[PDB]
RNA sequence: AGCGA
């Protein structure tokens, strides 16, 4: 993530679930952002101070330990580690979804890759996963 | 036309000769895994924590 | 076939093919316009930036 | 203005030349050609004119003249110009590219 | 022998012609198209003399379109009669300085009528408040001044062309019949012979199918078209026959998916060609089909709709297109050519102004209101409902104002001068809603067709990215009532010429043939020789014998526009650089004080007086009282009036607007006479600028290209200076922590700088502020924050509060200076009309006299425009034998490449017009002077000279005045003959070897001027998103260090450099602070980290579950 | 063959690498930082949302609603027809206006997915890489300095 | 949205 002026490659590459959950800090479940009335960022949401990082500086939700002496560790009761205020430019999320969703590129964009990878006509491929039609994917 | 931000300058650089003391607390999932957190000397770790 | 390579990388595989067991792979040379030579670089950043 | 000379001979010039567009003219009326052809023959007729007045303003002027100074200094500037400024414009381009 | 302003200097014209027709109102194409728009009395009447039968204002036009409204049921309906308004409810002054739009109510009388029982409910509702055009011919929203631009847009109706096809070598004739509001059809013929007929862009269909459709089933095709033989060869290609067999195959084709019965399908063509409500070819869409097919011969003009005879007549026609008939009498109308139309073709192109361009907004907003009525006209109980209730009127406002408002047309009032005051208006722009944008707008509109002549000037046009696309109104053009550009013409009766002057639009043009002004008319209205001048219907110039001449130009200059008729010489300017002189004579600025030009045109009277920014004594009479605030008029019947003055306005540009009155207070005026100079007015005509001794030769390479050298005397006596206004504004308003405060209880600030603020925050009136002083003390909440311990300690020590209440006060920006005209204060306190959270507004006004200093922006009336390279003292600048310094010295090399000698003539004749000339006629007169008119045998010295554009100075006559150019006091003819003069180097001494050119031009002071360009930043704001400099002049910003740029560094191989300007100046978040940090501690810059773009790229790809990273080896 | 060809590219394109196949169906969304989505608020309360805090809604609400639907017992319909719209929601956050309608906000404004930030002219791949501004900077009109 | 090179 940090380092230095070291550079031989950029390798990018396809992610898989558990490279996603791996990289995020927390799991956000909860559709909200702001409360209106104290604009702050909720708990849970898309915003949370304990998902996402501190929006100040060496300070915690519920000030416990708001001071560079206290750097690195983590409130106990509001949750909120306590850092400087740029870990939000970079903290990622990550969305566990109750069921398993097709990505867009690599079906519609034509030429579709899992079209090519099943060997499936992609005026097929939309009717199976937009739920218009059924797919055997077993015989015995 | 402007905007800001809730947040703290604190403009402080960074501070590696006094760090307040702190243990590291360990709360396992429920599928055998560990998600270490630190706290401090005074902290009151908790019971269990969200991972 | 059909798909066009550098032709250091061509001469270098066929350097390679001919021994353990030798065929050439028969090459010709093509002239492309520029934004088609462009586009088929090497570093995907670049293309992507295209 | 007094340093921008006209060539005496212009009106002579431009009645010789008239004369032939005239005829070329009087040609087309009489159904000899058609109108691409005339068009054609006016354009060619009207261009040299255009060279001979333009001969003529050349052979005209001194050399002190600032005008042609500047131009046969090559500081800036072709005989066109000058041959615009003073004589003849010449042709014009239509708005399609014809003239 | 100008007249009707009585005060008009006496300019003496060498105009060799006389023009029958005045100029014309120039603000009439605003004016009265609003008061159409409106239907005032003055509209009415002039109506009633030009087309008296049918006198229907925009509004009666749209209400009566929409009478009635019904339900579905058809049990009840609503009716809408007499628009009608109130007085404006507030004055043009007090609207612009309060704020608020100048307006006036709208009130219709509405009427609900109820058929089963029978009742009317008659009302008069308020149908909102409607802005309304000033005696300028402007609107004012929400005191900003607003100009309407009249919108060129392709008329609605029926055209014809062909292209030719490359594979098959064949005339490919076909239609579009494009009208408002309605559907595209397409008559052509097919690669192989066949009348093909798309329909709303639907596969062609054979055109038997829809003539079955019509009615015209074969049989009836054969009864009809018998020449046609393409409709027989598609009587074979109709692949079917049948009227109702015909009707549900082309209906299934046209409503797809749809039961395709015959009932549907003829409901089907009824609601959607002659469904007047659901499709229309408007008033002018109707008069250009009937007169281009010659149906109604002169039918008075109604019935929005296509008729079935007008579409077999467009089939007629079309064929009869391709078979190349030489014209087509239709049967009960009038032989018509068979001639393709063009698309930019004035009688093709319209023009949409204010009054078309309002109405159809408000057309759309009634719409709106119209699908709410007839919505809730259902659900609403019967017996029990009013239009008051019915009405809703917020969609009407909302559309007008969001018109008014951003909208490409509503443009803002360019008004750095009285003449772009002038010239924003009458200004035609192609581009728009319902027009053509840039990306279409390719170079094939962007061209002048021959059509444009004295209807829309060739040369004006902006230089930017619009050539073409912005053009002005000719001088003489007026505007068909349909929309089309008339221009007036003398007909000439059997060589006679004739004075009855017709108004002809570009088809009757095209049809007559058209003769040149400057011809030798006889005195008598007869011609002298009979080969003429003249041009034919496809702008062809040909020499036509004096006897077919049926039209005559009623002058030169009728080609031209507004500020281009001001260029004197323009005839020997290239088109070029006429266009850049055009283009930067509406920028120039309100000089202290605006000198009249000595050489100028007619047009520096006319458009002054016309241009509004002069008062003119409306009626007769003398003077009561002058002041240098208002003028008392004693009317020769009982009657005072007081013409209050506006000193020291400020304008939509920053420059100002004093008026300054010219009369005494014995003395008489007439109505009609100008009785107040305003901003670039002098004694009534235009004065853009300022008559300067001029010198031609290159100076020591200071006015290198384009450069200019100026005096220090411009300098000293105030000859070229500009006041300019800046408005500066603040609004206390609410907070979460409590409530903002204007006052004078600032936070930590010495009392020396709290000297020039009044008792209550604002500054006192005059106090000279600097950039970076104080203007409104002000303060808001901070709430709580922690102390660094640092500052804690310093507030322990030097006893200084916490003040809570964090500063934020109003700080006059960098590089800015000048006094303080005026405060305008608002309050709450005062119940003014302030938006939701806002305390107290707060305005004020810095103004500041901005000398000339070099680097500003010069130009001549020749588009001989250029920087000032120097400004010398005055002992050092090439002065004449008589002592007499020359002012300013441009450079010789760019007059000859530029084709622009109209400034060298300009000046000869400025200096012939100041030093004052007499031919001395001893002998009778000389040979150039024949045809000079009378008193220009002599002149006074400073004595004022006109030249008309296209009738001016002939050369011989130049020759002729500068011959004799009486001497200044003693016997010394400085210029000679020739035009040139021994200049004296000032700096050195010695007399230059070769006579120099000189002379008096008049030049403009531009407004593109140092203070408001010059820029730097050190480091200043920073940008949101992405943390890379702000940008613009409003702030700080840095200048963009584009990719073209980074290819001149990487071809330099300048790296560092390029690591530099892309890392740690512009995005090394961590990066720069620290780079600041050892600039001022004098260490070494750092290693460059990252840039900021680059990480949000690399969290974007991740965002989108692609692995990105970085690998070492 | 020609066939074999075009499929057999992309085959051995993941036959060659480590990359298994089962990436291009998805289980976990990642979410993006939210400085680079942020709510700035502007002098007087108007905050100014990025665009995608609403399709980050719409499919947090769309996946609740399901998990909700699934832990309740719902029939076939409902739940096939909620898994079908948590597709659409997660289409419209990777690329909006790509399969069917564009996903309008208001005044029917298409949305700002996260391909629109990289494609066309208006991409980050062109707006901060195009050029930049730069600190320690300046301009201003030019005169001729012949004494230099 | 308008404008300068
Ligand atoms: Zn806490």
């Amino acid at each position: 993530m940090l380092d230095v002026n070291f550079f031989d490659e950029l390798r990018i590459g396809l992610a898989t679930a558990e490279d996603i959950r791996q990289w995020s800090y927390g799991e956000v479940k909860k559709p909200e952002t702001i409360n209106y009335r104290t604009l702050k960022p909720e708990k849970d949401g898309l915003f949370c101070e304990k998902i996402f990082g501190p929006t100040r500086d060496w300070e915690c939700y519920c000030g416990k330990y708001k001071r560079v002496r206290f750097k690195g560790i983590i409130c106990e009761r509001c949750g909120v580690e306590v850092t400087r205020a740029k870990v939000r430019r970079e903290r990622m999320g990550h969305i566990e979804l109750a069921a398993p969703v097709t990505h867009i590129w690599y079906f519609k964009g034509v030429p579709s890759r899992l079209g090519y990878l099943l060997d499936l006509a992609p005026k097929d491929l939309e009717k199976i996963i937009y739920f218009a039609a059924y797919v055997i994917t077993s015989v015995d | 036309l402007r905007g800001s931000r809730l947040g703290a300058v604190s403009y402080e650089t960074d501070r590696n000769h006094d760090l307040a003391p702190r243990q590291i607390a360990r709360y396992r999932t429920d599928n055998g895994e560990e998600f270490e957190v630190p706290f401090a000397d005074d902290a009151e770790i908790p019971g269990t924590w969200l991972c | 076939p059909g798909s066009l390579i550098d032709r250091a990388e061509f001469e270098a595989e066929n350097r390679r093919v001919v021994a353990e067991g030798g065929e050439p792979a028969a090459g010709r040379p093509v002239l492309m316009g520029i934004t088609k030579a462009s586009l088929a670089t090497d570093s995907w950043l670049s293309a992507a930036s295209f | 203005m007094a340093d921008v000379l006209v060539p005496p001979r212009k009106k002579e010039i431009l009645d010789h030349y008239e004369e032939r567009a005239d005829k070329v003219e009087k040609q087309f009326q009489r159904g000899a050609l058609n109108h691409d052809e005339r068009n054609e023959a006016l354009v060619e007729i009207w261009k040299e004119a255009t060279d001979e007045v333009g001969q003529a303003l050349r052979e005209h002027y001194p050399d002190d003249n600032p005008i042609i100074t500047i131009v046969d200094s090559g500081a800036t500037g072709n005989f066109t110009q000058t041959r615009t400024l003073a004589g003849m414009k010449g042709l014009v381009t239509n708005p399609k590219g014809e003239f | 022998s100008n007249n009707s302003v009585p005060g008009a200097p006496n300019r003496v014209s060498f105009a060799k012609l006389r023009e029958p027709l005045e100029v014309p109102g120039l603000l009439d194409v605003q004016t009265d198209s609003f008061e159409w728009l409106i239907g005032s009395p003055r509209w009415r009447e002039s109506a009633a003399e030009r087309g008296d039968v049918n006198p229907v204002g925009g509004l009666e036009e749209v209400l009566y379109e929409l009478s009635p409204i019904e339900d579905f049921s058809g049990s009840m309906s609503l009716s809408f009669s007499d628009p009608r308004f109130d007085d404006v409810k507030a004055p043009v002054d007090e609207c612009k300085d309060k704020d608020m739009t100048y307006a006036a109510p709208l009130f219709v009388t509405a009427e609900f009528i109820n058929n089963n029982t029978g009742e009317i409910k008659s009302q008069t509702v308020f149908m909102g408040d409607f802005p309304m055009m000033t005696e300028k011919g402007t609107f004012i929203i929400n005191g900003t001044e607003r100009v309407v631009v009249s919108q060129l847009v392709r008329s609605p109706g029926v055209y014809f062309d062909e292209t030719i096809d490359k594979s098959t070598d064949k005339t490919l004739h076909s239609v579009k019949v494009i009208p408002s509001r309605g559907a595209w059809l397409e008559f052509d013929v097919d690669k192989r012979d066949t009348v093909g007929v798309r329909i709303d862009r639907k596969r062609r269909q054979p055109v038997t199918v829809l003539l079955k459709a019509l009615g015209w089933t074969s049989e009836q095709i054969v009864e009809r078209f018998g020449f046609s033989e393409i409709m027989r060869s598609t009587l074979e290609k109709d692949n079917t026959v049948g009227t109702d067999e015909a009707l549900l195959d082309i209906y299934r084709k046209l409503r797809p998916g749809e039961p395709p019965t015959k009932e549907s399908a003829q409901t089907l063509l009824e609601n959607l060609f002659f469904k007047e409500k659901r499709y229309d070819l408007a008033r002018v869409g109707r008069y250009k089909v009937n007169k281009k097919l010659g149906l109604h011969v002169g039918e008075p003009i109604t019935s929005s709709t296509l008729t079935e005879e007008d579409v077999v007549a467009t089939i007629e026609y079309l064929v009869r297109l391709h078979e190349g008939q030489t014209t087509m009498t239709v049967p009960g109308g009038v032989e018509v050519p068979v001639e393709t139309d063009d698309i930019d073709h004035f009688g093709n192109r319209r023009l949409r102004t204010v009054g078309e361009l309002i109405q159809n907004q408000i057309r759309v907003g009634m719409s709106r209101m119209e699908r709410v009525v007839r919505e809730r006209m259902t659900t609403q109980d019967v017996e029990a409902i009013t239009p008051q209730t019915l009405i809703n009127i917020r969609p009407v406002v909302a559309a007008i104002k969001e018109f008014f408002g951003t909208s490409q047309l509503s443009q803002f009032m360019d008004q750095n001068n009285p003449l772009s005051g002038l010239t924003h208006k009458r200004r035609l722009s192609a581009l728009g809603p319902g027009g053509l944008s840039r990306e279409r707008a390719g170079l094939e509109v962007r061209d002048v067709h021959p059509s444009h002549y004295g209807r829309m000037c060739p040369i004006e046009t902006p230089e930017g990215p619009n050539i073409g696309l912005i053009g002005s109104l000719s001088v003489y053009a007026r505007v068909n009532p349909f929309g089309f550009i008339e221009t007036p013409y003398r007909k000439v009766v059997d060589g006679v010429v004739s004075d009855e002057i017709v108004y002809l639009t570009a088809d009757e043009e095209d049809r007559h043939v058209v003769a040149q002004a400057n011809s030798p008319i006889d005195a008598d209205g007869r011609f002298v020789e009979p080969r003429v001048l003249v041009r034919r219907k496809a702008g062809e110039v040909e020499y036509v014998p004096s006897s077919e001449v049926d039209y005559m130009d009623v002058s030169p200059r009728q080609m031209v526009s507004v500020a281009t008729a001001m260029i004197p010489f323009l005839e020997h300017d290239d088109a070029n650089r006429a266009l850049m002189g055009a283009n930067m004579q509406r920028q120039a600025v309100p000089l202290v004080r605006s000198e009249a030009p000595l050489v100028g045109t007619g047009m520096e009277l006319r458009a002054a007086i016309d241009a509004g920014d002069v008062v003119v004594a409306e009626e007769s009479g003398v003077i009561e009282e002058v002041s240098a605030d208002y003028i008392t008029v004693m009317h020769d019947n009982g009657t005072r009036r007081t013409y209050r003055m506006r000193k020291f306005a400020r304008s939509n540009h920053g420059t100002c607007a004093n008026q300054c009155p010219i009369v005494d207070a014995g003395d008489r005026v007439e109505a009609g006479q100008v009785i107040a100079d305003g901003p670039c007015t002098d004694d009534g005509e235009m004065a853009l600028g300022k008559n300067l001794l001029v010198a031609i030769m290159p100076w020591e390479g200071h006015n290198y290209e384009d450069a200019i050298i100026l005096s220090n005397r411009l300098v000293e006596e105030d000859v070229l200076t500009s006041i300019h206004i800046e408005e500066h504004e603040i609004d206390a308003r609410d907070t979460k922590l409590g409530a903002e405060e204007i006052t004078r209880d600032i936070p930590n600030i010495s009392d020396e700088v709290l000297a020039d603020l009044d008792e209550r925050g604002i500054v006192r009136i005059g106090a000279e502020v600097r950039d970076g002083d104080i203007l409104v003390g002000k303060v808001t909440p901070k709430g709580e924050t922690e102390l660094t311990p640092e500052e804690r300690l310093l507030r322990a020590i030097f006893g200084e509060k916490a003040r809570e209440v964090r500063d934020t006060s109003l700080k006059v920006p960098h590089g800015e200076s000048g006094k303080v005209i005026g405060i305008r204060v608002f309050s709450r306190e005062d119940e003014d009309e302030l938006p939701a959270g806002v305390n107290e507004l707060v305005r004020v006004y810095v103004a500041q006299k901005r000398k000339i200093s070099d680097g500003d922006k010069l130009a001549g009336r020749h588009g001989n425009k250029g920087v000032i390279g120097k400004i010398l003292p005055v002992e050092d600048m090439p002065f004449l034998a008589d002592g007499t310094p020359v002012d300013i010295i441009l450079n010789t090399h760019g007059v000859p490449r530029r084709m622009n000698i109209g400034q060298i003539l300009e000046t000869h004749l400025g200096w012939c017009a100041h030093s004052g000339w007499k031919v001395d006629a001893a002998k009778g007169v000389p040979d150039w002077a024949a045809r000079l008119p009378d008193e220009l045998l002599e002149a006074q010295p400073n004595a004022i000279v006109s030249t008309p554009v296209f009738d001016g100075a002939q050369e011989a006559e130049l020759q002729g005045l500068l011959s004799c150019t009486l001497p200044n006091r003693d016997g010394d003819v400085l210029v000679d003959a020739d035009g040139k003069a021994m200049l004296f180097d000032g700096r050195s001494g010695e007399p230059f070897p070769y006579p120099v050119t000189v002379g008096y031009m008049y030049i403009m002071k531009l407004h593109h001027l140092v203070d408001d360009k010059i820029h730097a930043r050190s480091t200043g704001p920073y940008s949101m998103i992405t943390q890379q400099p702000l940008g613009g002049k409003a702030q700080f910003g840095g200048q963009r260090f584009g990719e073209m740029e980074c290819w001149a560094m990487q071809a330099y191989g300048a790296a560092y450099t390029l690591q530099e300007l892309l890392t740690i100046k512009s995005d090394d978040t961590v990066g720069r602070v620290k780079v600041y940090e050892a600039i001022v501690k004098g260490e070494n810059i750092p290693e460059p980290g990252i840039p900021e773009s680059f990480k949000v790229l690399l969290k974007e790809l991740q965002s989108l579950c692609l692995n990105v990273e970085v690998l070492s080896s | 063959k020609l066939r074999a060809l075009k499929r057999l590219k992309v085959v051995a394109a993941f036959q060659q690498s480590g990359n298994s196949p089962m990436g291009m169906v998805l289980d976990a969304v990642p979410v993006i930082p939210p400085e680079l989505r942020p709510m700035v608020q502007l002098d007087g309360g108007r905050f100014a949302t990025s665009d995608l805090n609403d399709l980050y809604r719409r499919v947090i609400n769309r996946n609740n609603r399901l998990k909700r639907l699934i832990d309740l017992g719902a029939p076939e319909i409902i739940v096939n027809n909620e898994k079908r719209m948590l597709q659409e929601s997660v289409d419209a956050l990777f690329d909006n206006g790509r399969r069917g309608r564009p996903v309008t906000g208001p005044g029917n404004r298409p949305l700002k997915s996260l391909s629109d930030l990289l494609k066309g002219k208006q991409g980050r791949f062109r707006q901060n890489l195009l050029g930049k501004r730069v600190d320690y900077s300046g301009r201003s009109v030019i005169v001729v300095g012949p004494q230099l």
